[PDB]
């Protein structure tokens, strides 16, 4: 606890526009009910991971 | 006018906004690659600035206590 | 890989519908099989056939 | 490094104000110190302090 | 015209200039 650094909740700075955003293979299990149906799926195996 | 007289013969955006953003985009991702920081040109300038304000803060304390006739 | 994604920001061309399609197409095949093998599990592969 | 610079031609985004600022900010610190140490050179670091 | 008759039913830049130069 450092009273000169009380921690809180915020957001950060921006980029040049080219971005869809992925995930990895670890905590899919509790953490899966935020977004909604917002994908550009391809269920045909041409990809791999 | 002279030439004319010498003869006598008298007399929308968003297509560019996004056209800009990807350039702004392709810029930044391209700077990821050279590891070329676009903001040291300001971090330098910002730290150079507050260590001028606090450097003035000294330099005007003396004129505030020695007087602009003494220091001068 | 980078210049790709930011370039897809611009056409608004989703690179992942080719998988969201494929993923929803997949679980509604597993749960569609889940029916189709319940019957063979209760009608028998001699009856259904 | 090339595709960078020509791309900055287009946004008219100067890559060097981040230094022209810093350079003018610097010499007007040296000449600002040049005053601030003239006084310690003539008032003494016991008086100014 | 034929089809219509067969039925009877009669009837700025600089955004591209610089958009070109970088190319």
């Amino acid at each position: 606890y450092n009273p000169e650094k009380k921690e809180m909740i915020q957001e950060v700075i921006v980029e040049e526009d080219l971005e869809p955003f992925e995930a990895s293979k670890e905590t899919a299990e509790q953490f899966k009910h935020q977004h909604g149906d917002k994908v550009d799926i391809f269920e045909i195996p041409e990809t791999g991971e | 006018q002279k030439y004319a007289s010498i003869v006598g013969v008298d007399l929308l955006e968003e297509i560019t906004k996004d056209h800009k953003v990807l350039a702004r985009q392709q810029l930044q991702v391209l700077a990821r690659y050279l590891k070329m920081d676009l903001d040291n040109g300001e971090r330098k300038f910002l730290k150079e600035k507050d260590t001028v304000a606090e450097l003035q803060a000294q330099l005007d304390y003396l004129n505030a206590e020695l007087g602009e006739f003494f220091v001068n």
